[PDB]
């Protein structure tokens, strides 16, 4: 059945290995034969796999580890909150928000470097924040230093508690396999008590807490004066003042007449003009509706009792004619594998974070972040990283359970087989939609740039001459924006702002959102995504099917996941090993990501935001330039790079300066990985030996030998410093930028 | 041997030794073959009886001062329903010779030197007749089943003076007893959040009217 | 006891512990010396 | 073995047998596990023994006797800032000097027993004792009150242990005190006499 049989004191807590460095690993703990040495100590650090063969231990060790990182985000979660209450302008915030930056972090006036103290307003001073917390404790209703304070040592606490957890569940009682294994009642309780009743119980705090104190604030009340949020919770009157629904009690809800709630559980849709957020109303509604969901979705898998499904039984019936045994034997795979595991959860979390942020800048959940341009823009810039990164983990992890995992005489499933058979269709076919894109979506960049140089303006593509309409995104802008009227009564309005109708929603002269037009200048650039996303998809593609053998390499799963090559023969086989595809796919990775970034910042300052007239007219940041300069590459570079980066160049001797420094501090360091990703390995270590002579000649030859770096960490450093050296950059012009114009 | 809702997995166990049993165990806890920490058989029983006493002198308490403000001679000022004794100062207080927090950290000191030595006789038995106590180190040995330690200052008189049976009869009295008291105080308490006239009143609410069945009512005030 | 002397020994332990004493020091000479362009002693 | 525990019914730790004056197996992170630690510790634990002796005789009493009308001495909190016969800095460069000279021999003695008690001037003016951290001699011990039958020094050292672990939770005591209250520690002793329930840490 399932039950909680686990261990007692399997590891006793001592000292000893913590001055016996390399213990985990045979090879690593005979000591630092070079310098080698003290690369291979961090580089198999965590690699539970290669420490021990079963899979109990491997799994303890996961199961603990995670408690450490569990614990390292509630400590980072507790600084938030406290720095927030010590050291910003939050209170001052509260009152004006519409023009007061928000700032909570403070430097200490040593070198001069006082000056990064801006005037953000609010009789404060210090770094303006971006990461926008403010409108998340204001759409919480905090509404005091003091509530800000305590939950900081809330959540420190729980990081004592987490660590702590961790140390007991490895050194005092660890689980068993028996337990990791069930993962049934793994997936109930999740869906259950996690997910479901999280949501409830945030409803819960919405219903009580942050809906009747914001609609104070929102009706304009100084922050002093709101009653304290148990106020509320103690006497019921109160709530009967703004919510005559909370006469009843509840029971309305247990009498179905749930058309009583209708007061604070809503369906409205649209934005919420005083604020230019979502309707704290619908939000209320909508965590209880998902609540009901997931926590019925909960009760579906058997774990002790007589109801529930098999998950082995429901992949075993899935099989069909073209795929033969279907979906059998795919319980196992997913069962005794944690590197399954770790790609499977990469790729949808990954995904994921990219759907998160397409949404939260079009459906502004929290009060006066539509307003914020500094907030919009890192938000959908940062989450765009995230998403970017986590799925191109999923392919190394994919490609690691192919190389130690996977074995066809026991684990043995059909899908898997098939799709491994016909690996050369696969990636053939997909080599020739990449050119195929390739050559239709940039080569139209191309072709506009050379008519427009010869004086032929008539021949660009654009709207004002041969025209590429799209029209499917036309359409389905169309039907979400009469949507209202038929095909969802009960919505008073649309989902969102931008569906191609409606009216714009005006905050404190600055525009929250209106429709956005999609005309030829967006058809091509959302046809260079489908480019780079296919292309990314084609490097990490051919990494996983080819792990194992190709036509090349017959055994390349005798030679590991992270191999540097098998030498120069058969022509030359440089970078033939999995972890050097996934090794390629990071910069397109960062090539796709950076574009999407690029077409954001463009589109939204010259078709959305902006400032208001009173009158009315709108006149947008950059003037609505969009349409017409960015068909042409050269305009990416004129009115894009060089005309937006004015802000970021002369932005010496403001507060903005921090900016201008990271913004060539990290162009130096792009600049520098090309030394290691150009060059090669032989080179530098002859050059190393030439300077360890002089170090014998006054004796001061070190006993460590010193060596280069190893073939696939002269690349692995090439790649690193090259994304944090493109990722800082765009950075630092970012967000000088924006906070400057808004 | 009396069952309730029983279960396969608790007949496996509950073989009706423990006094109190009346095999009825489906969530997995009991069962001996999942032993970390706090998932002790032992310990379970252990848990269940000390909580049942704490009940059984709590539930007493809970009910004692305000009815015996009903008739009894104690002067009306310290006559209150329980939750209003200044446990919970939203629900209102009372000035004893203290001011609070000074009580709760003498109480926890007073139950410091009871309770750790009360846990350490679970760990190593007859341990806390060892070392120097002023005395008294010849009672505090225990029995050897902590739960029942025994000793002229625990069971002063004798009773289970000669009989398994009769103990085995005694001590299904006193976990039955002490299920009835968890129960018991777990309804003092939903009937003060929903009712909020405190424990006795409620009774007679539903004495004087028993058409009032404040379930279907379901209003909540403090 | 011995074991956590050791470890304390270890290379990244002292490096962090020496190089903060070091910005500790050069910190608190350019708190007290500000600007500090000449050596105007001798 | 049998001894009296910090915590009874516990197994005190190998490295603490009941030997030295004081030791109740009392060491939870186990500071003392090697043997020469615990022989530098040993002293720590007993310097740190006396001189909070003479700090509690030195807040205590003066402000006792200060609170009833016999003489004037001020707070000791703010004994620091006042002004003596001469600036503070040089008093405590004198203190500098004077104490490194003993702490000086002192040190020498730890490092190396028995080879500093001979008085460097007039060498007949030996010191007579043998356990480190127990000068002995006619400047220590004028009268001797050192030189014994053990299990009478062991009951004589640990009362004096037993007294200076007394007075460093004391003078903590009246450390803190004078910060969050804002009176001297006589004052903190009285207010908390006259309503106990009431006048604590919780005001
Ligand atoms: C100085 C360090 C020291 C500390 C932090 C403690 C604290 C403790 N002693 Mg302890 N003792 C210490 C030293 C000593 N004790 C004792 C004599 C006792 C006795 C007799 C008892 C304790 C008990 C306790 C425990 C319960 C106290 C409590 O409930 O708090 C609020 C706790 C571990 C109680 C205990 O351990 O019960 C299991 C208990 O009965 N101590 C002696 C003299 C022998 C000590 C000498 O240094
Ligand atoms: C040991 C020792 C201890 C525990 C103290 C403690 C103190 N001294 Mg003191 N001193 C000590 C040795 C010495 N002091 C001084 C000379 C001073 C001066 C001039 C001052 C202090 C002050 C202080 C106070 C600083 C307040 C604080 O710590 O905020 C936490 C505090 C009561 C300050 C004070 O009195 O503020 C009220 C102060 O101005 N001390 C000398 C040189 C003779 C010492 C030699 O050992
Ligand atoms: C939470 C997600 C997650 C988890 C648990 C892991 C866990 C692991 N990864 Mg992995 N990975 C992830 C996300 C994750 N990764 C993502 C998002 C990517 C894409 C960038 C990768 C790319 C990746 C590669 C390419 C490799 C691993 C490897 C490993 C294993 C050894 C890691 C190690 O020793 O590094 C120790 C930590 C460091 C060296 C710190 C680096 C400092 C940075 C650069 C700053 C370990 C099981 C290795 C492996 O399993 O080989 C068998 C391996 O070769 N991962
Ligand atoms: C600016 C630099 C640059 C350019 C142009 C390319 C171009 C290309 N790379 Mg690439 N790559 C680069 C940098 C670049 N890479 C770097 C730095 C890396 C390291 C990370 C890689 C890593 C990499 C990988 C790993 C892969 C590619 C792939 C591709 C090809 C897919 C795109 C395609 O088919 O479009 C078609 C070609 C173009 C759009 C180029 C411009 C052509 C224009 C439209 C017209 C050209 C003139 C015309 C022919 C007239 C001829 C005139 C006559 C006189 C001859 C393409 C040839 C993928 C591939 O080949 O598989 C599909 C692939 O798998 N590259
Ligand atoms: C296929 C597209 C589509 C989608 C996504 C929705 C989506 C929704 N419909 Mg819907 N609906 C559709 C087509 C669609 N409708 C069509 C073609 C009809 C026939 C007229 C309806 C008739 C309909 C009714 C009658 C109702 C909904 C309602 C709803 C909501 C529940 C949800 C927003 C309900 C609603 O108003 O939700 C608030 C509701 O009462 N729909
Ligand atoms: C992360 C979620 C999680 C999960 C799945 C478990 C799971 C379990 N815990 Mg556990 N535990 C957790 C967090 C968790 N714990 C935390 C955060 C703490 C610190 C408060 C503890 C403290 C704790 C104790 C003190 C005990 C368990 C016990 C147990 C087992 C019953 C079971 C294996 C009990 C057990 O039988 O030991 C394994 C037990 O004695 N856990
Ligand atoms: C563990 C059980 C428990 C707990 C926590 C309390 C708690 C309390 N009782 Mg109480 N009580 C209990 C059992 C309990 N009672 C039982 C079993 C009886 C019947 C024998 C009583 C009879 C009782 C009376 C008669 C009075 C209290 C009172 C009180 C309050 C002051 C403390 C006290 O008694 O002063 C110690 C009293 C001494 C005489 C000594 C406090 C809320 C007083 C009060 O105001 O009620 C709220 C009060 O006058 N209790
Ligand atoms: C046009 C091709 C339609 C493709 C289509 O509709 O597939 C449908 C076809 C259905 O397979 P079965 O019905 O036999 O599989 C049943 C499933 O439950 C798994 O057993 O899937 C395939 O055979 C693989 C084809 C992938 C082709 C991917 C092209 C990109
Ligand atoms: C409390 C203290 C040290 C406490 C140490 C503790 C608890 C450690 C405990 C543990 O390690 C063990 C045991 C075992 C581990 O396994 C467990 C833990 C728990 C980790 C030192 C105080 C030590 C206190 C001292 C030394 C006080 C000295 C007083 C002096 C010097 C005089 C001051 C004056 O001169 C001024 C300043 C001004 C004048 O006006 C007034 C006077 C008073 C005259
Ligand atoms: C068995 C099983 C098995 C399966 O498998 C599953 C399931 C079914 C789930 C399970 C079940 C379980 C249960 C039911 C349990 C319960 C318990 C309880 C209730 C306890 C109480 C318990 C309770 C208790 C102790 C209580 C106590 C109390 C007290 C002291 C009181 C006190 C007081 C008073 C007087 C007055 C003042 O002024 C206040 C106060 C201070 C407040
Ligand atoms: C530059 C370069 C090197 C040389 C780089 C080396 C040898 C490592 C860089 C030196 C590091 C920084 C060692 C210095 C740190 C030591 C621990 C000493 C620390 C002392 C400091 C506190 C001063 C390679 O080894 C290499 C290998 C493969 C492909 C390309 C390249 C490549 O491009
Ligand atoms: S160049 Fe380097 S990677 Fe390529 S074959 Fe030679 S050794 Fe291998």
């Amino acid at each position: 059945e399932v039950k909680i049989v686990v261990d007692r004191d399997p590891v006793k807590t001592s000292f000893e290995e913590w001055a016996r460095p390399g213990h985990f690993s045979r090879t690593l703990a005979k000591g630092p034969d070079t310098t080698t040495w003290i690369w291979n100590l961090h580089a198999d650090a965590h690699d539970f796999d290669s420490h021990t063969g079963d899979l109990e231990e491997i799994s303890r060790k996961v199961f603990s580890a995670h408690f450490g990182q569990l614990s390292i985000i509630f400590l980072w979660l507790s600084g938030m909150y406290f720095h927030g209450a010590r050291f910003s302008n939050y209170e001052a915030w509260l009152s004006d928000p519409t023009h007061i930056g928000p700032s909570a972090q403070v430097v200490w006036p040593i070198v001069g470097q006082e000056i990064l103290n801006g005037d953000v307003g609010g009789g404060f001073r210090g770094i303006q924040i971006t990461s926008g917390f403010f409108q998340l404790w204001r759409a919480s209703g905090i509404t005091s230093e003091l509530q800000l304070y305590c939950t900081a040592i809330g959540a420190l606490v729980f990081a004592a508690l987490m660590l702590f957890a961790g140390w007991f569940h490895y050194h005092k009682a660890a689980p068993k396999l028996a337990w990791f294994q069930d993962v049934e009642s793994m997936l109930n309780h999740h869906l259950a008590g996690l997910l479901g009743l999280g949501s409830l119980s945030w409803a819960g705090h919405q219903i009580h807490v942050s809906l009747p104190i914001n609609q104070f604030l929102d009706a304009g009340v100084d922050p002093k004066e709101i009653p304290l949020p148990h106020e509320f919770i103690l006497n019921r009157d109160l709530l009967a003042q703004l919510y005559p629904s909370f006469a009843e009690g509840a029971t309305p809800f247990f009498t179905l007449n749930w058309s009583k709630y209708a007061e604070f559980l809503t369906f409205r849709g649209g934005l919420d003009p005083v604020t230019g957020g979502l309707w704290l109303t619908d939000i209320a509604h909508h965590h209880l509706a998902i609540a009901i969901l997931f926590l019925i979705a909960g009760h579906m898998y058997r774990t002790n009792w007589g109801i529930g499904h098999g998950l082995k039984d429901i992949l075993e019936a899935h099989k069909g004619p073209f795929t033969g045994q279907g979906h059998k034997g795919l319980y196992e795979i997913l069962t005794t594998s944690w590197h399954a595991q770790l790609s499977l959860n990469l790729a949808m979390l990954g995904s994921t974070t990219i759907v998160v942020a397409h949404h939260m800048y079009s459906m502004p959940p929290y009060p006066y972040l539509a307003t914020d341009y500094g907030t919009q823009l890192s938000l959908f810039t940062h989450h765009m990283w995230i998403g970017g990164f986590l799925i191109v983990g999923a392919a190394a992890h994919a490609a690691i359970f192919m190389v130690r995992d996977y074995d066809p005489t026991t684990r043995y499933n059909d899908l898997l087989d098939r799709v491994l058979r016909h690996r050369d269709a696969i990636i053939s076919h997909l080599n020739w939609v990449c050119i195929f894109l390739g050559f239709h979506s940039f080569g139209l960049y191309i072709h506009n740039d050379t008519m427009s140089a010869l004086g032929r303006p008539q021949d660009m593509f654009s709207d004002t001459a041969i025209q590429l309409q799209p029209i499917f995104a036309q359409w389905v802008q169309n039907i979400h924006a009469t949507a209202p009227g038929v095909t969802a009564p009960g919505a008073t309005t649309s989902t969102s702002l931008t569906w191609g109708g409606g009216e714009l929603v005006a905050v404190g002269g600055k525009v929250a959102l209106l429709p956005i037009p999609l005309g030829t200048a967006d058809f091509l650039v959302h046809h260079i995504h489908a480019f780079t996303i296919h292309v990314t998809v084609l490097i990490l593609l051919k990494g996983v099917l080819f792990a194992r053998s190709s036509r090349l390499i017959p055994d390349k799963a005798n030679l590991g996941f992270r191999f540097p090559c098998d030498g120069p023969g058969r022509g030359g086989t440089c970078q033939v090993s999995a972890w050097d595809h996934v090794f390629l796919g990071l910069f397109w990775m960062y090539n796709a990501i950076s574009v999407v970034i690029f077409h954001f910042s463009w589109k939204m300052q010259s078709d959305v935001w902006g400032t208001i007239s009173d009158q009315g007219v709108v006149t947008h940041i950059t003037g609505g330039n969009f349409a017409q300069s960015s068909i042409t590459i050269n305009g990416w570079l004129r009115d894009f790079l060089w005309a937006q980066a004015s802000q970021v160049i002369q932005s010496y001797g403001s507060s903005l300066s921090a900016y201008g420094l990271f913004f060539l501090g990290a162009h130096f360091v792009w600049a520098f990985s090309l030394m290691f990703l150009f060059s090669g390995r032989g080179y530098w270590q002859e050059l190393i030996e030439s300077i360890v002579w002089a170090h014998n000649k006054l004796k001061v030859a070190p006993a460590t030998q010193p060596r280069a770096l190893s073939i696939i960490q002269g690349r692995a450093v090439g790649v690193t410093h090259y994304l944090l050296g493109g990722i800082a950059t765009t950075w630092a012009f970012f967000l000088a930028r924006i906070i400057a114009v808004g | 041997r009396q069952l309730w809702f029983a279960s396969k997995q608790s007949l496996t166990y509950l073989d009706g030794t423990l006094p109190g049993d009346f095999g009825f165990d489906p969530l997995g806890l009991s069962d001996p073959e999942g032993t970390g920490g706090f998932i002790e058989p032992r310990w379970l029983a252990y848990g269940e009886i000390f909580n049942g006493r704490t009940a059984m002198m709590g539930v007493v308490g809970m009910i004692a001062p305000e009815a015996l403000g009903k008739v009894g001679l104690v002067p009306p000022e310290t006559a209150i329903p329980w939750f209003q004794a200044g446990a919970i100062p939203p629900a209102g207080t009372y000035q004893y010779w203290a001011d609070p927090y000074t009580l709760f950290v003498f109480e926890m000191a007073l139950i410091g030197f009871a309770e750790h030595r009360r846990l350490q006789d679970w760990y190593n038995p007859g341990s806390m007749g060892k070392q120097y106590f002023l005395g008294l180190e010849k009672y505090l040995g225990g029995s050897g089943d902590p739960a029942y330690p025994g000793g002229p200052i625990f069971n002063p008189l004798g009773f289970g003076t000669k009989s398994e049976k009769e103990m085995k009869e005694l001590k299904l009295k006193e976990i039955k007893n002490g299920r009835l008291a968890m129960l018991a105080f777990l309804g003092m308490s939903l009937q003060a959040i929903f009712t909020g006239v405190g424990p006795f009143q409620n009774l007679l609410d539903h004495l004087s009217d028993p058409v009032n069945n404040n379930i279907l009512t379901s209003l909540k005030f403090h | 006891m011995r074991d956590i002397k050791t470890y304390l020994s270890v290379a990244p332990v002292l490096s962090t512990l020496w190089f903060g004493a070091l910005a500790g020091l050069l910190i608190e000479i350019n708190r007290l010396f500000p600007d500090a362009l000449s050596f105007p002693f001798f | 073995p049998e001894r009296p525990i910090w915590f009874p019914g516990s197994t005190p730790p190998p490295w603490l047998d009941g030997s030295l004056p004081g030791d109740f197996g009392f060491d939870p992170w186990g500071l003392g596990s090697d043997p020469e630690s615990l022989r530098w510790n040993v002293q720590a634990e007993l310097v740190h023994c006396r001189w909070a002796m003479l700090g509690a005789a030195g807040i205590f009493i003066p402000e006792l006797l200060t609170k009833i009308g016999i003489l004037n001495t001020p707070s000791w909190y703010t004994a620091g800032e006042q002004e003596y016969f001469t600036d503070t800095t040089t008093l405590f460069i004198v203190e500098l000097i004077l104490i490194g000279w003993a702490e000086g021999r002192r040190w020498a003695d730890i490092i190396k027993p028995g080879c500093v008690n001979t008085d460097p001037i007039f060498p007949n003016n030996k010191l007579t004792g043998t356990d480190v951290g127990y000068p002995g001699g006619l400047w220590f011990d004028p009268l001797g009150y050192g030189t014994g039958s053990p299990e009478k020094l062991k009951e004589l050292r640990t009362k004096e242990i037993k007294n200076g672990r007394l007075a460093m939770l004391a003078v903590m005591g009246a450390w803190f005190q004078a910060e969050y209250t804002g009176t001297g520690p006589i004052d903190n002793l009285f207010a908390h006499l006259a309503d106990p329930g009431h006048a604590t840490i919780f005001r």
